[PDB]
């Protein structure tokens, strides 16, 4: 069955393009013996980082990321680095050098989305090639794909895990993710990585976990929110009694369900297409090609524009991304559109803290008494569409409508499947910090 | 005719190791083989963070407390973005939105310092800290040694209070040997441990500042021939314009996109670091 | 601003809700940058001239740009202080750190780039 795994791994990966680099032994603490993959915009000693672009095509860290570091010392054997979205840009997993990976809910011919940008990683779950895998979400880029592979994808609190070697999108986002169908080893491996970092300037303090720790009641009983922004879109056939579904099971378990409205969730990605490109822009200023990575054979200047050569084997949707970016930070602007923006965002998390029961650590809100303990969101409003139909739509001219909200409030969120192998999720969503009630939560109706 | 003179010093302080990170901030730069004080963040590797020296603090906190300076309540660092060989991430941290401290001044006597004036008052602007590039070496190929990325600095900006031109050397000396007695620095202009800009502008024209001046001598001589030479003028000088020098006259010579650091903490000092650095203060002249 | 409705008593209740007359944020939702502006944005974004379509990103660009402007007709409605103390023990507690590669010449800082000349980085005029 060695052989057995062995060749399943090699059937799955020419036909759904999963990895951009496996074990040479593939198969061979608290998590021993666990199988793991991890997103390639994750450093590792033992493997190549290439952020799925030419620009990194080859590159070889000199250093683990400290949420590798602490799955060894686990004693987890990674199986080997996970295609994705190049440099995490993207939501469809179809940017990439490698090429797009498929989704294996589907036969491979039907050339159907995986959902972005840690698309490897959730197709790595869904076939069953690995006990859990490490992804980053940004704006939604862990539970989108994991919706899309019928399997959980949680997103803990900003600063829980440490970025340490965790290739940048945008700093002030960017959150390292995981993914599994089993909500128990899902726990273990949180439980491993939630850990303070010294290396990690954004870590969250070893003061502010006690504090959070400290703060945690008895609900009795739970009390659940439906949001009234989130509760109108176009949904796939079938959501609707899937959704009820889970929702009088809720009921009939003695929960509290209420309605609720947080309106700044309404504008949430024409800020959040404010602050990412800029921090994006600003993150890839470092490419060059002089010191490592991909650098052009002949010319270190083009135009009179200097790393231009190099720079220009950057993907497409990345150069769209940094041309934005940097409209976004000039002076005229910066002090409109960027400056704004970031009111917004702490007018966003004003409002959650105004819903929910438990203390805000960051902004020392109070926390409402008459408020609730979680959110049930939507993960998506579409199901997959095929590769071609995809970029055919972008090329055009939203699927983050969902998730952007507590990326830029950095709750706590774990979207879970529906139904077995179907592309349907909703989020399980909690006040930043409050990352183990989501868990047991979920846990409890499992 | 008035001239209204200021300066800009940057100083490399001699902490023990860099500003964000813990390499060592290297007194031999010069003998040093080339990249090798370099951490993985020195080197702006894929996925390395900064992380605030802490001792940085302590010697701008001895240099404000110095110079009278108000210590800003909060501070931050913020990325100047350009691209350039010496600098490996594409930006600059430095304290451009909320300088670490702002106000202050400098004494000059004519007991004391050679000055006509018996007594002169030079106020500073402010107080930042920010980080050195690397060094580059041009032989075309240009050669980069990264030994002095990352290395801290502090730049002192002061009012346009100069007006004669032995106040701006009797400054530069007192600054100098302030830094030395306060132990964050050697002061030397002629390692580079200290850089002297200049602005200036006669009879409230336009603001013409002069770079590149590596020694005491040649910032004398640039103000002086920048002086007579604007003297003589008149559409030139009417908008603003940054020269050079050459030892013998003044020649002629970008949206930074400044962001505030979405990854470093704002610096938040309690009111007990201003009282506790205080008693651990030299007896000042 | 944010409010919490009466709890829901029955499923029924859930599915009227769901049901409202409330628009959708898809629905709530709904003269491009100069040439010399993008040519500009490519010079600070170091990226090529040559080869870009100029008009191509003007348009890509002004629909970005109409997006994100919804933010100009959107309206706007004591932190952890470091002491004397912390300021010195931090300062005692600094050090190298092997994992971050800190001690001098523990890695060949050079040897991951494509090009150099000895232990220099190099680039070209």
């Amino acid at each position: 069955s060695l052989k057995e795994s062995i060749e399943r791994l090699s059937s799955f990966q020419s036909k759904y393009n999963i990895f951009t680099s496996i074990n040479p032994s593939p198969y061979s603490e608290t998590l021993t013996g666990c199988v793991a993959s991890i997103k390639d915009n994750i450093v590792t000693k033992d493997f190549p980082t290439t952020c799925a672009s030419h620009i990194l095509e080859n590159f070889k860290s000199p250093f683990d990321a400290t949420v590798v570091k602490l799955l060894k010392q686990a004693g987890v054997h990674i199986l080997g680095k996970t295609n994705l979205d190049e440099f995490g840009m993207g939501s469809g997993g179809v940017h990439s050098i490698r090429g797009p990976v498929i989704n294996p809910l589907y036969p491979h011919e039907d050339k159907k989305i995986m959902g972005g940008s840690s698309s490897g990683a959730a197709a790595s779950v869904a076939c069953d090639l690995v006990d859990f895998a490490l992804g980053t979400d940004t704006g939604g880029s862990v539970r989108l794909p994991a919706c899309y592979g019928s399997v959980l994808g949680f997103k803990p609190s900003y600063g829980r895990l440490s970025r340490f070697g965790v290739i940048a999108y945008s700093q002030s986002l960017d959150t390292v993710g995981i993914l599994s169908k089993k909500i128990n080893v899902l726990r273990k491996v949180f439980h491993t990585l939630d850990k303070y970092d010294m290396k990690d300037p954004t870590s969250l303090s070893v003061e502010l976990r006690e504090l959070i720790e400290g703060n945690k009641k008895v609900r009795r009983p739970l009390k659940v929110g439906i949001v009234k922004e989130f509760s109108h879109e176009s949904m796939p056939i079938g959501f609707h009694r899937l959704y009820l579904s889970l929702l009088e099971k809720l009921i009939n378990l003695g929960l509290e369900i209420y309605p609720v409205s947080i309106p700044s969730v309404k504008n949430c990605l024409p800020i959040y297409y404010t602050l990412s490109p800029a921090e994006a822009a600003s993150n890839l200023s470092r490419y060059d090609g002089i010191r490592y990575g991909y650098r052009d054979s002949e010319l270190d200047i083009k135009d009179g524009i200097l790393f231009a050569p190099t720079r220009s084997k950057f993907g497409t949707e990345v150069k769209n991304r940094i041309i934005l970016g940097n409209y976004n930070l000039c002076s005229d602007a910066f002090k409109n559109n960027f400056i704004k923006a970031e009111k917004l965002r702490v007018n966003l998390i004003d409002e959650f803290d105004g819903i929910f029961r438990f203390p805000n650590v960051l902004t020392n809100s109070k926390g409402n008494p008459d408020g609730l303990d979680l959110l049930i969101v939507p993960t998506s409003s579409k199901l997959p569409g095929s590769i071609r139909d995809f970029e055919e739509e972008e090329a055009k001219s939203i699927n983050d409508v969902f998730t952007v909200p507590m990326s830029l409030a950095g709750l706590p969120s774990l979207s879970m499947p529906l139904k077995e192998k179907t592309p349907i999720g909703l989020q399980v969503v909690g006040q930043y910090g409050d990352d183990s009630t989501v868990l047991d939560f979920v846990e409890s109706i499992s | 005719y008035a001239l209204k003179c200021g300066l800009e010093i940057h100083t490399q302080l001699n902490t023990k190791n860099k500003l964000f990170s813990q390499s060592t901030n290297s007194a031999t730069s010069l003998v040093d083989a080339p990249n090798h004080h370099t951490s993985y963040y020195d080197i702006a590797l894929p996925g390395t963070q900064p992380v605030l020296n802490l001792e940085a603090i302590l010697f701008a906190m001895k240099l404000s407390l110095a110079l009278g300076s108000q210590v800003n309540s909060i501070s931050q660092f913020d990325r100047k973005h350009y691209f350039y060989g010496d600098q490996p991430q594409g930006y600059q941290l430095t304290q451009h939105y909320r300088p670490f401290a702002r106000g202050g001044k400098i004494n000059l006597s004519k007991e004391l310092d050679d000055i006509d004036e018996s007594a002169k008052e030079i106020g500073i602007l402010q107080l930042q800290i920010e980080q050195d590039t690397g060094k580059s070496h041009y032989t075309v190929i240009t050669l980069v040694d990264l030994n002095r990325s990352n290395v801290p600095l502090i730049e002192l900006v002061t009012k346009p209070d100069f007006s004669d031109i032995k106040q701006v050397r009797a400054f530069i000396k007192k600054y100098q040997n302030l830094v030395r007695h306060l132990h964050i620095s050697s002061g030397d202009l002629e390692t580079g441990a200290m850089r002297v800009d200049v602005n200036l502008s006669i009879n409230e024209y336009a603001r013409v500042e002069l770079k590149n001046l590596p020694n005491t001598s040649s910032i004398i001589n640039a103000i002086k021939y920048e002086y007579q030479r604007q003297v003589e003028l008149t559409s030139s000088l009417m908008e603003p314009e940054t020269r050079g020098w050459t030892g013998s006259s003044t020649v002629k010579l970008i949206d930074y996109r400044y962001m505030p650091d979405p990854e470093l903490p704002y610096i938040n000092l309690a009111p007990d670091v201003i009282s506790g650095v205080r008693g651990l203060m030299p007896q000042l002249p | 601003g944010a409010k919490i409705g009466k709890k829901f008593e029955n499923m029924n209740q859930i599915r009227d809700y769901l049901s409202r007359p409330v628009w959708s944020v898809h629905e709530y939702l709904g003269e491009p940058p100069s040439a010399e502006a993008v040519k500009k944005l490519l010079r600070l974004s170091g990226l090529p001239l040559e080869g870009a379509d100029i008009k191509e990103i003007q348009m890509r660009l002004a629909k970005q740009l109409s997006f994100i402007n919804k933010l100009h007709n959107i309206p706007v409605e004591n932190t952890k202080q470091l002491n004397y103390t912390k300021l010195l023990e931090g300062i005692s507690h600094q050090k190298q750190d092997a994992e971050l590669g800190e001690v001098s010449g523990s890695w060949k800082a050079t040897g991951l780039a494509a090009e150099s000349k000895n232990a220099y980085f190099v680039v070209k005029e």
